[PDB]
DNA sequence: AAGGTAGGGGAGGAT
DNA sequence: ATCCTCCCCTAC
């Protein structure tokens, strides 16, 4: 019985099944259903001497038990660690039982169910049927998994249903109240297993007239009488607020594959249970697939805690209480833990999603047409706009002007889009689907039929915008794809982190190598250090910059050294100078390089001079095992980036590789994680100590190197910088370069992973060709091991302002002088999100005009400072003064959490006052609005004593009244100091402020 | 809900209450008992205080120098002796009042100081002297216990006590110079006698009355002599002949004074004590009246050695031999001198069998490049001369060739010994 | 003692000094959803729903917090029993009566000791139901515990499935207990210390501790 | 159920 | 002045 797996659940009655949903080729839905049993590991000592007898239990074979623990020592007479080998048992116990001596405690009983059984969470088996009991239509019970999915075959595709739904309630004043306002639409999206889309809207006919609802029907609307008459095939339906919500409860009950909302756990599903239980005695109920539970719908919440101690609560979210097969996927948790942005609102959120580069085909009076194809943006852009154009009815223009649509055309390649835009200077335009131009508020005080008509066209993209991300950010090919790298439910694939993702292949190394991790001891953290910084040699070089950056060099640096709990062979500390060089000398001679590498770490205790840390490389352990896995994982994804030629197929693979990055890296931070089952202090800290000297490595032989005619000369020797080793050290390497190149190359910044390499050209094309050169010199002849590095860019009037924060153009590696260079900003306030849309605007304005100046060259005398300073004066009192600008270009977003010691915060009481007054609830995970501001009757003030005082949060409605103005001198203060930072002058800079504001600034 | 929450609770309850007197190892376990308390109910009614120094004055009253009258009440009295104060808490190390630390006291003493608070766990922390390396034993503080029962069990576990007197009193009794002679007098202690003190039978607070007189004095030189092995104390002598006592050499560093000068002292009817109204200076001038070959042991004076062979079997507890090789037969015919040689490497050996401090030679050793061959000390030179300044590290480094030459005679020894 | 003017039965709230500063806005909640709840049957009768109101605040340490009032034959007192035959008040006196010694008694009342102040999260239920009005109490329970925080030191709590993210709801720390609540299967109730571990932290929290047993009426 | 350190810039306070 | 602490958010 060939079925592809859909998903994984649990039921929660007196007795425990897990129940797979699984669909064959036909499309026929089959739900199996499986018991559910505890499931303890024990020694055979231990089997054989409970007293309960156990249910069930099958041999583990033969493990190996290693205590883990870290200890220190002032000498070099370590004993060998504490290890056992004993037959191992794994019990299965249909109720919870509590076992003295039960080990690998830390992993899920689903996690046990999987591996025990050989089941794949995605697989597409063939199931073997003198196993399964027919107990229901189409449902069995299967009492033997492991002799069911033995037989698993290629990969097929199946249909799958979908429902898609959104409201609109009445608005008056307030955030709409269950118990007061009616809902006025319903809208769905409905996609069943034949592929068939039906889109239609329901229109509350009880707050129409009579006459309003008589010319709705004459003008093509049906006007059902109950739940029986209705049809889905009609765009438009007019009933009572009852049938518009026994209508949504007959489909909410439906076993769809997927029911996909936004925002809609909180607010959509919420308000439709307590609406019509209000209204009517009815309940939405759900059923498991044998008929043994029966659960109505009730949203319930998730609280998501910080690792800390006094700490609070930093997020929140809710969930769906179905039993029936069904996952109730929201996007608003999916794209707030994925994605970053200012505020995760549906509008911002398309307004970034889907846009393309349009030019203006035909300029008119009230209209202005564009055109949009593969000849004006990148492929498929716009594709992908022109499918979110059917639905849309406004359209933006440079993020600016929104525009109503006034005609539209989809061409077989692009699209044609005619809106309502005056007359603009300029051919090419941006366009985007972004937010509307409508006041709801005003709409339900004039209500009638062609505004109940218009409102329909806003409920039914609503719903159908949601089907358009859910397909742009993958999360199919995402979900599944998780389900099989860490082994758990497809349900539960965006829930969990790393300290439980990790678990999966974790049990699956531990049972393959047959190793048991234990602990005996308490565990106690220390602090340790982390990678190795630079400062910058130079603020503005005008000169190319090649990166070249280390692969992955964490996970290499863990695989190298061989750096896991069990490999330790131990610490050895002195806390003098003369026993340090006894044992220095003994440990030379005791472990070989050949075997063993030596790890010169800084001591822990502030009573040691030296803690050396040895480690055996002879036998691999747990971590590199694990490390390589995901390492796997991203390079397939990485190749299968590089065969992507569409614009969603670059960014849900460009997403996966960048996934499999991060988990790769939570491995090694779980490490140094106090409550994590894989801590290990010296592991930990010894992993950093050689990542600082591989950079400190490869910046010492890459500083001073000169290529010169036909070979080039490294700075440094050549050598291994950890032992001694066997390779060639000679400085002098071939090059394949024309004899007529003669450079050197410097070292400018570094940080943790890459170096900053200058080079004395301005030329890009010449760059290209020279990185590629040490590319691969430094891999063959100056790495020496597992280590590589890769070329990424020429960054080209790179200029640093700290360590961290920088601007450049980016030529990437992989382009040439024809090409056009990246924008880029790390770190700066370009996109820091909480600085201002107003900052953002005038530090561009002034940093380009600096670096032109600085770039051409004049130095007549202090000119640079003077002009730039004069210029920035008049700007800042023109819009005091003037106070054009609006209002939105001066809010910044920021999260609510509880996570403050002394509860009292001016953060915690600002959000608390808040939600206790305006209808607007600010959840414990949410990013909210704010600004400063200020009474408009008062000067403009040089002395600032009080900020927190003008703090408040922007709601919808946020209208300044005659008596307000924008607190203009925390915003100017704060843009001052970024821009006159970048000048190098010591008696302008600080006149300027002593004139404009009179505070001491601060220079870096 | 549980029980075993409720014992980490009553934990943290009691160490709450037992803090400034128990500070040797009890913070840790302090910071570690309130961070659970916050973290499994969300508030705790601490301020997860770090920085608890050591004072036990609320046990006691301010010092009575006038004539005052008590006349009724049953009283106990015990003649408070000279010297440096130590506490000595439940399960805990040796604190010194004041300045709370860690200090290395016998072993003898410390197992009879845990058997008198094992017998009864009614006292809360004991109380010492120290004066010219002798420990004496005063007054536990107790809740439960008289004091009288912990005399009779610190006598025969083998602590030093003084003798104490009950009275009961109903005639009379102002307290004068006369009643303090025939109390002092009472007693039969031969160690120097500061103060009286007393407690009321019924309460737990104690008092103490010192009737004391002031004296000028002119000191002309200071003299280092010994009183045990290889222990020295300072001796003020002035140009009477009389001398002034001084408890250790802290008591000097501290206020500054300098032969040929004037200072006052405090005088009582048996010695008189250095009144209390440039760190290098004072340790130099005393060292170089009694010759350059000292330094300063922490809290006494020590002389440089002329450490051998002989002087290394002597700390050892081992009979007397000629050659190094004889060592590790004269060591295996006990089971009781392994317990200093064997569980420590050579370093802190040689460090302690040798007469050499802690701070100051650690210093000394952090700042010096060491030739070993076959781990054996050959050569050795100072990086940094400005370490050498102390009198304390000149004068070792002067001799660290008595440590090398000891050195490595120490690891030859457990080459074979094991 | 002050009254307010509702809109809907009972009509009146009377209410004691220490309640004042709450006052409108449980007016505004109630005046919203009084139509509507008012239309079944409630345990208790409306005119007990606002009866723990009539209680100083600033003698209370500690509070015993309940999720709503008993199905039926409630009184708008919580865990009060006229004749001591409700399991929830039997397990609680049995559990103080196992730690004190005192078994002799004809009812336990928790409104009579020292510095306790009983609670319902829930100031009502369906006739006959549990949990039922939870829409309905939504705004109030949560303003009314929040006004009860701010005075006792130690909020105990009676059921981990019902109070598991009771941190969500309150914005001021609190020594926060919870336990079992006495009406489960296994005679889990009785198996907590819970009454000696409140002692014990308002003494670290240098409060008077609460003599359990004045709750005892013989 | 809960990954790690390095570092900049800003507000408020205790001197 | 003048440094210290806390925090928010970013680079790895
Ligand atoms: N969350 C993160 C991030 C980084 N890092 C650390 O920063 C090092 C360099 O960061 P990186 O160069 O951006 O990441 P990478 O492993 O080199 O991957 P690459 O892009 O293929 O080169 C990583 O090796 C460490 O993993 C850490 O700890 N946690
Ligand atoms: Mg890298």
């Amino acid at each position: 019985m060939d079925v592809r797996c859909i998903n994984w659940f649990e039921s929660h009655g007196e007795n425990r099944f897990l129940y797979l949903k699984s669909r064959c080729r036909n499309g026929e839905t089959v739900f199996i259903r499986f018991p559910h049993y505890f499931y303890y590991v024990v020694t055979d000592e231990i089997y054989q001497s409970l007293s309960p007898p156990p249910f069930n239990a099958r041999p583990m074979g033969k493990m190996r038990t290693i205590d883990i623990d870290e200890t220190i020592s002032y000498n070099l007479d370590i004993k060998d660690r504490k290890c056992s080998v004993a037959d191992m048992w794994l019990i299965e116990e249909p109720k919870k039982r509590s076992i003295q001596n039960a080990t690998m405690d830390e992993f899920f009983n689903i996690s046990w169910f999987y591996i025990s059984n050989g089941i794949s969470p995605d697989g597409c088996y063939s199931l073997d049927e003198q196993y399964l009991t027919k107990i229901n239509n189409g449902c069995y019970h299967c009492d033997d998994p492991r002799n069911c999915f033995a037989k698993e075959i290629p990969r097929f595709d199946i249909p799958r249903s979908y429902l898609f739904l959104a409201i609109a309630c009445h608005f008056d004043k307030k955030f709409p109240s269950v118990f007061i306002n009616p809902i006025s639409h319903t809208s769905y999206c409905y996609i069943d297993l034949s592929g068939k889309r039906l889109l239609f809207t329901l229109i509350n006919e009880e707050m129409l007239t009579e006459q309003e609802i008589q010319e709705a029907v004459d003008r093509g609307c049906l006007r059902i009488q109950s739940l029986m008459e209705m049809d889905y095939e009609r765009e438009l339906v007019l009933c009572s607020e009852i049938v518009l919500l026994r209508i949504a409860k007959q489909l909410l009950e439906l076993t769809f594959d997927y029911v996909v909302t936004f925002n809609g756990h909180n607010f959509d599903l919420r308000y439709i249970t307590n609406r019509l239980e209000l209204l009517t005695g009815e309940k939405i109920i759900f059923r498991s697939p044998d008929k043994k539970e029966a659960v109505h719908l009730c949203i319930y919440e998730r609280n998501q805690s910080s690792h800390k101690g006094v700490c609070g609560m930093a997020n929140t979210t809710f969930h769906v209480n179905n039993n029936n097969g069904t996952i109730f996927f929201d996007l608003y948790s999916f794209i707030q833990k994925s994605e970053k942005l200012d505020s995760y609102k549906l509008d911002s959120i398309s307004k970034n999603a889907f846009s393309c580069m349009g030019k203006v085909l035909n300029r008119g009076v009230r209209e202005m047409t564009f055109i949009g194809d593969d000849t004006t943006d990148a492929k498929g852009k716009a594709d992908t706009f022109a499918k979110v154009l059917t639905t849309g009815n406004y359209v933006t223009v440079d993020e600016d002007i929104i525009c109503k649509v006034i005609r539209k055309d989809i061409l077989e390649n692009g699209f044609k889009v005619v809106l309502s835009c005056p007359t603009l200077p300029n051919d090419i335009y941006k366009l985007s689907f972004g937010k509307d131009d409508i006041d709801l508020a005003q709409m339900y005080k004039d209500y009638n039929l062609n505004i109940a008509l218009d409102m329909a066209r806003y409920c039914i993209h609503d719903a159908c915008l949601c089907q358009y991300l859910w397909e742009y950010y993958g999360v199919e090919t995402k979900t599944d794809a998780g389900a099989a790298t860490y082994v758990l439910p497809q349900s539960m694939v965006f829930e969990y982190r790393a300290s439980t993702i990790i678990k999966g292949p974790l049990l699956k190394l531990l049972l393959e190598t047959k190793t048991i991790l234990v602990r005996s001891e308490t565990k106690q953290k220390f602090p340790y250090e982390g990678g190795k910084v630079f400062a910058p040699k130079q603020k503005m070089f005008s000169n190319n910059v090649l990166i070249f950056d280390y692969n992955s060099l964490y996970p290499n640096v863990c695989i190298f050294g061989n750096l896991s709990p069990e490999t330790l062979v131990g610490v050895v500390v002195s806390t003098n100078r003369l026993e340090e060089e006894i044992n220095n000398q003994l440990l030379l001679q005791k472990y070989p390089p050949p075997r063993y590498i030596t790890v010169h770490c800084e001591p822990r205790l502030p009573n040691l001079i030296s803690e050396i840390a040895i480690f055996d490389r002879s036998i691999e352990g747990t971590i590199p095992r694990l490390l390589r896995t995901f390492l796997a994982e991203r390079a397939r994804y990485k190749k299968m980036l590089k065969q992507a030629t569409s614009s969603t197929e670059k960014a849900i693979y460009d997403s996966m590789q960048y996934t499999y990055k991060i988990v790769a890296n939570s491995v090694y931070g779980l490490m140094g994680f106090r409550n994590s089952a894989l801590y290990s202090y010296a592991s930990a800290k010894s992993c950093t100590s050689i990542g600082r000297r591989m950079i400190l490595y490869l910046e010492s032989v890459l500083n001073g190197a000169e290529l010169s005619n036909g070979m080039l000369r490294f700075a440094n020797t050549l050598s291994n910088p950890f032992y001694m080793d066997d390779r060639d050290i000679n400085p002098i390497v071939k090059t394949s370069l024309p004899i007529d190149y003669r450079f050197r190359f410097r070292s400018v910044y570094g940080d943790t992973d890459s170096v900053f390499t200058e080079i004395d050209s301005q030329d890009v094309d010449k760059s290209i060709e020279i990185a590629k050169e040490l590319e691969r010199l430094i891999n063959s002849r100056v790495l020496f091991n597992n280590f590589k590095i890769e070329f990424e860019a020429v960054y080209k009037n790179l200029i640093m302002q700290s360590k961290k924060k920088y601007t450049t153009m980016k030529y990437s590696a992989s382009s040439n002088s024809k090409s056009v260079p990246e924008r880029i900003n790390k770190g700066t306030s370009e996109t820091r999100r909480d600085v201002s849309k107003f900052h953002k605007n005038m530090i561009k304005t002034y940093k380009t005009r600096l670096s032109e100046m600085l770039s051409e060259g004049r130095m007549n005398s202090n000119q640079v400072c003077i002009d730039i300073l004069r210029s920035l004066e008049t700007d800042l009192r023109s819009e005091f003064d003037s106070r054009s600008s609006p209002l939105e270009l001066f809010m910044l977003s920021r999260m609510h959490h509880s996570n403050y010691k002394s509860a009292d915060n001016p953060n915690m009481y600002l959000v608390t006052e808040y939600n206790k007054n305006n209808p607007e609830t600010i959840e414990l995970g949410e990013r909210y609005y704010f600004a400063y501001i200020c009474p408009a009757n008062v000067p403009w003030t040089k002395k600032l004593v009080n900020i927190k005082t003008y703090e408040t949060i922007i709601d919808r409605s946020f209208k300044l009244g005659s008596n307000q103005r924008i607190f203009y001198e925390v915003y100017f203060k704060r843009l001052t100091s970024e821009i006159v930072n970048l000048l190098d002058n010591k008696v302008l800079c600080i006149s300027f402020f002593q004139r404009m504001f009179g505070s001491r600034p601060t220079f870096y | 809900t549980s029980s075993a929450d409720l014992t980490n609770l009553k934990e943290l309850l009691s160490l709450y209450k037992s803090l400034r007197f128990s500070d040797s190892v009890a913070i840790e376990k302090y910071n570690s008992l309130v961070e659970w308390g916050t973290s499994t109910y969300w508030k705790i009614g601490v301020q997860k205080v770090t920085n608890v120094e050591t004072s036990i004055s609320d046990y006691y009253d301010e010092v009575k120098n006038k004539p005052f009258n008590i006349d009724p009440g049953y009283y106990i009295f015990l003649p408070v002796y000279f010297g440096s104060v130590f506490i000595y808490s439940k399960g805990k190390n040796m604190v010194e009042l004041g300045s709370g630390n860690s200090f290395q006291i016998p072993d003898e003493i410390r197992s009879a100081c845990n058997k008198v608070l094992d017998s009864d766990n009614g006292i809360d922390f004991l109380r010492f002297v120290l004066l010219n390396n002798r420990w004496i034993m005063e007054d536990a503080i107790s809740k439960y216990q008289s004091p009288v029962n912990i005399f009779k069990l610190a006598s025969e576990y083998g602590l030093n006590i003084p003798n104490y007197l009950e009275i009961e009193i109903e005639e009379d009794t102002l307290f004068d110079d006369e009643l303090y002679s025939i109390m002092e007098r009472s007693f039969d202690d031969t160690f120097p006698k500061i103060s009286i003190s007393y407690i009321k039978l019924g309460e737990l607070k104690r008092q103490v009355v010192d009737f004391f007189k002031f004296s000028f004095m002119y000191i002309e030189s200071i003299k280092v002599d010994r009183i045990g092995d290889n222990i020295f104390i300072p001796s003020v002598i002035t140009k009477s002949g009389k001398k002034i006592l001084v408890k250790d050499v802290d008591h000097l560093i501290r206020s500054k004074v300098r032969e040929h000068t004037f200072v006052k002292v405090k005088k009582k009817n048996t010695f008189s004590i250095l009144y209390d109204d440039t760190r290098g200076e004072v340790i130099k001038r005393i060292i170089d009246t009694i010759g350059r070959d000292y330094y300063v042991n922490g809290k006494y004076f020590s002389k440089v050695g002329i450490a051998g062979l002989k002087q290394l079997t002597n700390k050892l507890d081992i009979n007397e031999c000629a050659t190094v090789d004889e060592l590790v037969d004269e060591i295996n015919k006990s089971g009781t001198v392994k317990r200093k040689i064997k569980n420590q490497s050579v370093f802190d050996l040689s460090r302690e069998c040798l007469g050499y401090p802690e701070a100051d030679f650690i210093t000394l050793v952090n700042n010096m490049r060491f030739k070993i061959e076959n781990c054996k000390v050959v050569n050795f030179n100072i990086e940094n001369t400005n370490c050498l300044n102390n009198p304390s590290i000149e004068t070792i480094y002067g001799n660290f060739n008595q440590f090398v030459s000891i050195f490595n005679t120490v690891t030859d020894v457990k080459k074979r010994l094991f | 003692m002050n009254s307010v003017t509702i809109s809907h039965a009972p009509y009146t709230i009377t209410y004691h000094d220490d309640w004042e500063p709450v006052m409108s806005q449980l007016v505004e909640f109630y005046n919203e959803v009084a139509s509507w709840l008012l239309r079944d049957e409630t345990s208790p009768i409306p005119d007990k729903f606002f009866i723990q109101l009539k209680q100083p605040l600033r003698n209370k340490r500690v509070c015993v917090c309940g999720i709503d009032p008993y199905p039926k034959d409630g009184t708008g007192v919580p865990f009060e029993s006229p004749n001591f035959t409700k399991k929830s008040i039997k397990e609680i006196a049995s559990s103080i009566s196992r730690l004190t010694g005192v078994i002799d008694y004809k009812g336990y009342n928790l409104n009579i000791i020292d510095g306790v102040i009983p609670w319902n999260y829930y100031l009502s239920c369906k006739l006959g139901e549990t949990k039922s009005h939870a829409i309905y109490w939504d705004k109030i329970s949560k303003l009314l515990l929040q006004h009860i925080t701010k005075h006792v030191s130690v909020l105990y709590c009676l059921g981990k499935t019902d109070f598991s993210n009771i941190r969500a709801k309150l914005e001021s720390p609190v020594t926060t207990i919870v336990g079992y609540h006495p009406a489960a299967r296994d005679h889990q109730f009785e198996k907590d210390r819970s009454f000696e571990i409140i002692n014990v932290l308002l003494e670290l929290d240098n409060k008077t501790p609460i003599n359990w047993a004045q709750g005892f009426i013989y």
